[PDB]
RNA sequence: UGAGCCUUGAUGUGUAGGAUAGGUGGGAGGCUUUGAAGUGUGGACGCCAGUCUGCAUGGAGCCGACCUUGAAAUACCACC
RNA sequence: GCCCGGAUAGCUCAGGGUAGAGCAGGGGAUUGAAAAUCCCCGUGUCCUUGGUUCGAUUCCGAGUCCGGGCACCA
RNA sequence: CUUGAGUCUCGUAGAGGGGGGUAGAAUUCCAGGUGUAGCGGUGAAAUGCGUAGAGAUCUGGAGGAAUACCGGUGGCGAAGGCGGCCCCCUGGACGAAGACUGACGCUCAGGUGCGAAAGCGUGGGGAGCAAACAGGAUUAGAUACCCUGGUAGUCCACGCCGUAAACGAUGUCGACUUGGAGGUUGUGCCGGCGUGGCUUCCGGAGCUAACGCGUUAAGUCGACCGCCUGGGGAGUACGGCCGCAAGGUUAAAACUCAAAUGAAUUGACGGGGGCCCGCACAAGCGGUGGAGCAUGUGGUUUAAUUCGAUGCAACGCGA
């Protein structure tokens, strides 16, 4: 706001592996206040996905994570009327916000038969670059890379 | 605003040496100010505001000390 | 075709473009690129990026003479001076002067009216 | 400076594939110390993959069918 | 009638082991607008037919249309 | 008679004026070499120029207009005005000491002369700019602002015109009346100390409706001249004079209103300037506008459809 007063919120880890981020993961994928149909879900789809996969639930996530980060976004500035599109660098945590918030997003529109099997191949696709997710990252760096010219 | 680079400069060393060669030499300035044609009355006008406001500072700026702000 | 291997770079940095030519000792040119022709067009055109990437694209199409020692002369009063030559010594010439040539009346003739905008 | 007539040099790497091999071949023996496999060296082209190269050190080998190609290998060799 | 050239994306059209560049149109980025810039989307016997070739849009032959020069024009 | 006015001797500064010559930078055009696909312009575009080779860069040539830096609330002139360098003709100002004339002075109606820019006449010149004009845009329209071009004109000689916010919105001449900080230009004595001319800012008494002026007076006085008499009509009509014309100068009346006006004070407002705040934007999450139903309102209908709330701050409101 106009004060920046505040400070930050402290997160709690997931029931059976102890890491924030997959909380935070949780935290983003609930709806309507219902917590435990989101970590039904997101265990149901973790454990599908490692054993397609086989390495483990929660590197093999992480890899996944690192195809859908951005680096770079695009910012509108009006100056005279119309308005610049200056490229800006992304701090990490809005890097995991975007990642997360992206893939829930792809795997929300699917058409498969159960949301945890919709999250599954997402995110199975995103680990080797051919989710929507990557195509939506892949969109925003080049755009970001056409309005070079305006990085101040 | 002729720059020789000398012997075993780097380059930004001969680039600010040509900088501040411009800057002194008042190309921009003199290049900016024959763009469109100025009247001589708005010449004669601009003139006379500059010195008055440079007046107007000065006489400030030297009765500033006496006064104290807290 | 044939080498040089010395030449002379002409920077003519407007308000609105920036050209670059490079050309022998004598004023022969041996190939130019220019903001316009770089893929920025309207408002983009005129900025110290596109007069970098026009005098990369300068640099690269007169590889053929053999061009390692460059002189540098700048005339105009552009965004695109200092980027010019940056990616001018970055493409691998070794600069030996530096030169402002931007024209200058003596009095001259009478400019245009002033814009009411 | 444009065109023609000659003569020569190379150039022309679908796909297999040692092979920058165009249809067509008298026909698998010439080349080699009438300084050779491979070296240093300089040069032109090149889809830069692979030719070619003035000379020398160097010293005398490559070498033809032979199996992937439809074809056979400037092994001596004609025509375009 | 004889000859000289061409027919390919919705349009303009480039190019013996191939179909291509741009613009037209759909949506999303995008905002109060067109810019602007992003991304994708097809748009194919390269007129048709036969003939050579280990296959032909890139070779030949003929028929449909169009342009140019000429002929016939009693 | 010499104290006002003027003459003579020496020097100083200065874009004061008239005439001629000449230099360098830059723009445009012509010719040629290199070289290749854009240039130019705008908030964004387009008209426009370019493969018949532009734009960029190099060399040679022609022509016209104006003089970067110095340059300064610096200088000169009655005002208008005056800016590269050199020569010829020429006006005024100031200073230092001295000799001379002896009131020869101040002001001035009519009158005479000078007088920015635009404009008019005859003859030259024409690079750049640019009324009128044409095209492209913007817009509800756009006879505009913006873009691309462009003719009179702007330049020279001679002659008219006679007006400007021609302003210090402040007539000319003389005398007297506390201070401070500078600029520019002379001269005397030993960097210091004096003494003249012009000039900028602040301010005292006094003046003034206030704002402000304040030894360069809008203070205290004297001489002469010009002008004013509520706002429109109107600096207009008719007559005279002047002009090639455009028009200039002199200068009313009917009718109409009860005001028009100057300076300062408190607010409010600004597509004026600073400094802050609020789920006001931004970052997010979920809705409404589409469907069916509940409810209130408007309108329409009816014998009645009782009355009231009806921008935010009325419409599941009184109920
Ligand atoms: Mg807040
Ligand atoms: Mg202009
Ligand atoms: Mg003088
Ligand atoms: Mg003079
Ligand atoms: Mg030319
Ligand atoms: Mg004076
Ligand atoms: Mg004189
Ligand atoms: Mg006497
Ligand atoms: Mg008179
Ligand atoms: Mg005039
Ligand atoms: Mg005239
Ligand atoms: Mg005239
Ligand atoms: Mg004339
Ligand atoms: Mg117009
Ligand atoms: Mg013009
Ligand atoms: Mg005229
Ligand atoms: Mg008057
Ligand atoms: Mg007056
Ligand atoms: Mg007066
Ligand atoms: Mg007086
Ligand atoms: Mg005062
Ligand atoms: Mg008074
Ligand atoms: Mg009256
Ligand atoms: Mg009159
Ligand atoms: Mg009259
Ligand atoms: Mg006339
Ligand atoms: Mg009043
Ligand atoms: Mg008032
Ligand atoms: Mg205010
Ligand atoms: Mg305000
Ligand atoms: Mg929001
Ligand atoms: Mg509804
Ligand atoms: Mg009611
Ligand atoms: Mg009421
Ligand atoms: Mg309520």
């Amino acid at each position: 706001p106009r004060r920046r007063v505040i400070g930050q919120r402290k997160i709690l880890p997931d029931p059976k592996f102890g890491s924030e981020l997959l909380a935070k993961f949780v935290n983003i994928l609930m709806v309507d206040g219902k917590k435990s149909t989101a970590e039904s879900i997101v265990y149901s789809a973790l454990e599908t996905l490692a054993q397609r996969s086989g390495k483990s639930e929660l590197e093999a996530f992480e890899v996944a994570l690192e195809n859908v980060r951005p680096t770079v976004e695009v910012k509108s500035r009006r100056v005279g009327g119309s308005t610049y599109q200056v490229p800006v660098e992304v701090r990490p945590v809005r890097r995991n916000a975007l990642a997360m918030r992206w893939i829930v997003e792809a795997a929300r529109k699917r058409g498969d038969k159960s949301m945890a099997l919709r999250l599954a191949n997402e995110l199975s696709d995103a680990a080797e670059n051919k989710g929507t997710a990557v195509k939506k990252r892949e969109d925003v760096h080049r755009m970001a890379e056409a309005n070079k010219a305006f990085a101040h | 605003p002729v720059i020789k680079v000398r012997e075993n400069e780097p380059f930004d060393v001969a680039l600010r040496r040509f900088k501040r060669s411009c800057e002194k030499a008042g190309v921009l300035a003199e290049v900016r100010r024959r763009e469109f044609y100025e009247k001589p009355t708005t010449e004669r006008k601009r003139a006379k505001a500059s010195a008055v406001k440079r007046h107007a500072k000065k006489l400030a700026r030297e009765n500033a000390r006496r006064t104290r702000l807290y | 075709r044939k080498q040089v291997s010395d030449g002379v770079a002409h920077i003519h940095a407007s308000f609105n473009n920036t050209i670059v030519t490079i050309t022998d000792r004598q004023g022969n040119a041996l190939g130019w690129a220019t903001a316009g022709g770089s893929g920025f067009r309207g408002s983009r055109k005129s900025t110290p990026f596109a007069a970098q990437v026009a005098a990369e694209r300068c640099a690269d199409a007169v590889k053929e003479y053999g061009i390692k020692n460059l002189e540098v002369m700048v005339k105009g009063p552009g965004p695109g001076r200092e980027s010019t030559i940056r990616a001018l010594n970055a493409a691998g010439f070794r600069i030996t002067n530096i030169t402002d040539v931007t024209p200058i009346p003596h009095x001259g003739c009478r400019p245009p009216k002033k814009r009411r905008v």
